[PDB]
């Protein structure tokens, strides 16, 4: 995919999400679609609005969440 | 910048029109200009550097 492999950056996140993220260690488009709801809402400083606007952006460029990879990268 | 009006202000002047310091104004337009830089934004602006 394009997309899929376009890193977090593209994703127009703040910079609370950005260390979500960072706590996370994700890059790429597919590897964000990778994770699910909660599991990362399970982290620090990191409750519904950061996942919420997540989803949003997911959504707005035909993105969401329950996806799943194959041999990515 | 000098952008649909007749003169490009300095920053000070901009300042003093809105009511606020040099130091806040300069980190305004970083931001700005760093947002205008963001992929996903800024693809046409990109395409007008022919070279």
């Amino acid at each position: 995919d394009p997309i899929l492999l376009r890193p977090v950056d593209d994703l127009e996140l703040t910079v609370r999400s950005a260390n979500c993220l960072k706590a996370e260690a994700i890059h790429y488009i597919g590897d964000l679609v990778q994770r699910t709801e909660v599991e990362l809402l399970k982290t620090p400083n990191l409750g519904k609005k950061s996942l919420t606007e997540i989803k949003d952006v997911l959504a707005s460029r035909g993105l969401s969440l329950g996806m799943r990879l194959e041999n990515w990268p | 910048f000098g952008i649909d009006m007749n003169t490009d202000y300095t920053l000070e002047e901009v300042g003093k029109q809105f009511d606020v310091t040099r130091e806040r104004i300069r980190q305004i337009e970083a931001k700005a200009l760093r947002k205008l830089r963001h992929p996903s934004r800024s693809e046409v602006l990109r395409s007008f550097l022919d070279d």
